[PDB]
């Protein structure tokens, strides 16, 4: 699967490993989400990455479903 | 580098 | 650390590297269609200088996104 | 994914 | 690349590993105090497991923050 | 730093 | 993610890990023919280092291709 | 498979 990943800069798409056949977005405040929002991450994932009390995850095995909110999937 | 919902661009 | 261009996205972007891997590499080597396209581009982080093989063409260096896609600016 | 000199797109 | 407890620093922490160190150890033996404070504890990153004598205790383990220390949970 | 199974503070 | 030499392939050969299992392991030991073949090998990825028996040989590494064959040199 | 340190050749 090929999946958005936060890795680099700027943003690009990355073929998962074997086995990993899952992209996430993981989200959570830091101390500018007022002015900035959520942070954003994304990857690839065997399990979909278990939320911690403060964070959103969402995590889908479609190609490059994983984009930052500020741009289309697919 | 940290990226957030508002911005494409990277922070640190 | 440093920041190098690395070939594991599409398209090409810059990651910053992990402690201790304070160089980046370009590695050329022809393939089947080296006459119609040239060599494969391989770009990444490294800790120590990839040792140069008699086929292959390298370019190690130490400062950020100094191993560009031969098609791209550096920097 | 594989590059060449000759262009920015990959090709696999 | 992996993170890993360490007991270099104060207090444990987890630290990401040098280039080549890919994997996490603890290791586990009785020094003078061992009836009042426990076994002596160490962690850190390496390469290749430590190789472990009869009365050592030595566990390897290769995900993130998987070695910690006894008073603490995994992951 | 020289740590012991019972506490997470170290004793040397 | 790392590559490991595995038994499981014939011939032996490198093989990507599955998630969670980050370090190569070789372990060798006798059966009934290890006065003419030599010790039985074998190779394979793992999360956490295989617990050795006295009798056992027991190596875990975490480099690609750490783990080959005694007929193989690492790398 | 069953491999010994005598030869790359499997034996089962």
């Amino acid at each position: 699967i090929v999946c958005h990943t936060t890795a680099t800069s700027p943003i690009s798409a990355v073929t998962c490993p074997p086995g990993e056949n899952l992209c996430y977005r993981k989200m959570w405040c830091d101390v500018f989400c007022s002015s900035r929002g959520k942070v954003v991450e994304l990857g690839c994932a065997a399990t979909c990455p278990s939320k911690k009390p403060y964070e959103e995850v969402t995590c889908c095995s479609t190609d490059k479903c994983n984009p930052h909110p500020k741009q289309r999937p697919g | 580098w940290r990226y957030y919902e508002s911005s494409l661009l990277p922070y640190p």
